């Protein structure tokens, strides 16, 4: 099981030096879209989206003011983004970071576990980084405490969401179907399909007499989204006619080992 | 003095000035009108010492500071000049109105953009 | 009679220390000298006051607009798990959202009606409060 994740993606915009009234926050829960919020409201995909609305509107305002301390380009569209993610792992240990993007490029990162700020090396990443850290120094009460509270905010919100039981990581085990085709030159192709499965991680390969065939003696489907929240893949190999009973499709998914022979 | 006042019942008193904060977002004009309707005006900043509580205000709010065409200077609703070394003014959005923020900052906004706002009665 | 807001309906805000914020029969003051919770508690008591108690969203609605984090008068009880104020009052049911931030037996106030748990020994700004008799 992958960890439980919470992301907040905040975007402010500038046209010809002028910071726009709008800002957009995308909230994602366990990687799935969960909320879209503008200046006025959050919306799902009831009106107890008040908490998220009061909160994420404050951050938008702070980031409107932060952008105002960046007047390097009075020409064109420009974006500033504040992205905070936290995770709860299976061991019950936690991850938490915050990243700033300008025109879609990263310039400042903060790991909230280890209290460690990181810059990229480009002269551009650094002028933006410092601009912002300076604005923070400027009596803007960006105390050590602010960041430790953001950390514990993201994690507490995650717990609250998890507890309301909103997005389940339910297992959906694959439907498997072996097929035969290209009956020629005393040669057959056998194909093993797995479809309708979650989660995405799956093992699927042909065996001769219980031994896995090399990767190279085997053709490989990608792992495609089914377009209903699940996945499909396949794997195939060429065998001599009359050797069918020696060849089996072996699959592991979510602690379930299964073997599928070539139907006669 | 042990007593702070005269103020409306239910207004914040500090050094005999009276304040109230409003969360219903309004443009500068609707904001100014609302304050005056309660025998007040938008926040005027005349003193770092007497209005030192403004350092602990979160977020940005309409104050009563307006820019005049062929003026270049900023002035209050009441026609007062803005006193020097009280506020740092920052360009944020093109406009002729200013949001208050900590610490003694004015952020320029379009007068038409809805925002939270602070009323103050002058005790003069 | 009805809410008019004219000079005739103006009162004075009940007795407080000189130069404190008076609002709805409460007195508040903010202190920018960083101190641990104990030095903070002692400082408030030295001015015949206590640390911030939060008992009402309506009566203490000014606390929604407070920047940054400050010692309030909330202390942890070992036996059960629950919090209580300096004065022995229970913490009322739906007033504060409490966030585990650091392991500790004291709480920092932050807007909007949040308590962040911190180590009682960590220096912080603080808010004193006195009820007007």
């Amino acid at each position: 099981m992958e960890p439980h994740s919470l992301r907040y993606n905040l975007t402010v915009l500038m046209w010809d030096g002028s910071v726009q009234s709008g800002f957009l926050t995308e909230v994602h829960l366990d990687g799935q879209p969960f909320l879209r919020c503008d200046r006025q409201k959050c919306r799902a995909k009831n009106k107890t989206w008040d908490r998220e609305t009061r909160d994420l509107t404050g951050n938008g305002k702070d980031l409107r003011m932060t952008l105002a301390h960046i007047k390097d380009q009075k020409e064109g569209l420009h974006s500033l983004q504040e992205i905070r993610v936290c995770e709860i792992h299976e061991d019950n240990s936690t991850r938490s970071s915050i990243h700033f993007y300008y025109d879609g490029e990263l310039f400042l990162s903060g790991n909230l576990e280890t209290k460690e700020w990181t810059m990229p090396q480009s002269s551009r990443a650094q002028t933006l980084a410092m601009n912002v850290r300076n604005f923070w120094k400027e009596d803007a009460m960006k105390t050590k405490t602010h960041w430790h509270a953001m950390h514990a905010d993201c994690l507490q919100e995650l717990r609250r969401y998890l507890k309301s039981g909103v997005v389940l990581r339910r297992t959906v085990p694959p439907m498997v179907n072996v097929t035969r085709s290209e009956a020629s030159e005393g040669n057959i192709t056998v194909t093993c399909r797995a479809s309708g499965f979650y989660p995405w991680n799956i093992t699927l390969s042909w065996r001769q007499d219980g031994v896995s065939l090399s990767h190279d003696t085997q053709q490989w489907g990608d792992v495609l989204p089914d377009g209903n929240g699940t996945y499909q893949t396949w794997v195939a190999t060429r065998i001599c006619q009359g050797e069918e009973q020696r060849f089996t499709c072996y699959m592991e998914h979510s602690g379930n080992h299964s073997t599928h022979p070539v139907p006669s | 003095e042990s007593y702070c006042g005269p103020c409306p019942k239910n207004w914040i008193c500090y050094k005999n000035n009276c304040y109230q904060f409003f969360d219903e977002s309004k443009n500068w004009y609707e904001s100014q009108a609302s304050c005056m309707s309660q025998n007040a005006s938008l926040l005027k900043v005349y003193s770092k010492e007497d209005q030192d509580l403004l350092k602990l205000v979160k977020s940005y709010h309409w104050m009563g500071l307006v820019h005049i065409p062929t003026n270049g200077s900023w002035q209050w609703e009441d026609g007062s000049i803005l006193s020097p070394n009280l506020l740092t003014i920052i360009e944020m959005q093109k406009g002729d109105c200013a949001l208050y923020a900590s610490s003694f900052k004015g952020y320029i906004e379009n007068c038409s953009t809805p925002n939270t706002y602070i009323c103050m009665q002058r005790t003069v």
